[PDB]
């Protein structure tokens, strides 16, 4: 089976810091009762204001980013991607 | 799986590797190699190398938590690597002579860059 992706909003300019603040909280927790059950974040390159985060259900996503400053207006709402978007999201164009 | 050594220390100076697509900084590169390449690559201790088998262009970033339990892993072909932070598509081609050396040892390279030119 595969997991979904889910939009979380996240304070504007601070997205791939963001991510990289979750790998680190995902390592930190990785040998703990509390783990992170998300499967990874993306940052796209243009993308502003939000994030995405790979994971089988939407609360894996809000429990992971429970705490994460960056992320408090996307915590009580995340919006799952359309299945058929899924590889939009990974899209690269070089003109 | 996973660790915090791996992740880039700032946002400053960051570089993907052109044969596995992690991104980390060029001074971490230098410092402890490519996490998932460097038997091969060999690129800790010298910065020359780290110029020659890293990128400083690259587009978007991936923070690969669960590589064997992803479908973006998958779709960005690093499901057998480290957990780790990986671009989503990287600028650039390794070295002939490198890519030779790789193809006489058994790996092959396929290129990161996944971007849709024009
Ligand atoms: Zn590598």
């Amino acid at each position: 089976m595969d997991p979904n992706l889910w939009t979380v909003k996240c304070k504007i300019g601070e997205e791939r810091a963001t991510a990289i603040s979750l790998m680190r909280k995902f390592i930190a927790y990785q040998f703990t009762d509390t783990p992170l059950q998300i499967k990874s974040v993306v940052a796209p390159e243009h993308v502003k204001g939000y994030i995405y985060v790979e994971a089988y259900k939407q609360t894996h996503v809000k429990q992971a980013i429970e705490g994460v400053g960056n992320l408090r207006l996307g915590y009580w709402n995340q919006q799952m991607v359309p299945i058929k978007e899924m590889t939009d999201v990974l899209k690269v164009v070089k003109e | 799986m996973g660790a915090l050594e791996t992740v880039p220390k700032d946002l400053r100076h960051l570089r993907a590797c052109l044969l596995c697509s992690l991104v980390k900084t060029i001074d971490q590169f230098e410092y402890d190699g490519c996490d998932n390449c460097d038997a091969y690559l060999q690129m800790k201790g010298n910065r020359e190398m780290v110029y020659d088998c890293t990128s400083s262009s690259f587009d978007g970033i991936i923070a690969m938590m669960s590589p064997e339990d992803s479908w973006v892993s998958k779709w960005q072909r690093v499901s057998n690597f480290k957990p780790g932070v990986y671009a989503v598509s990287v600028t650039g081609r390794l070295p002939q002579g490198i890519v030779r050396e790789l193809k006489s040892r058994g790996v092959a390279y396929k290129s990161r860059d996944t971007a849709i030119k024009t």
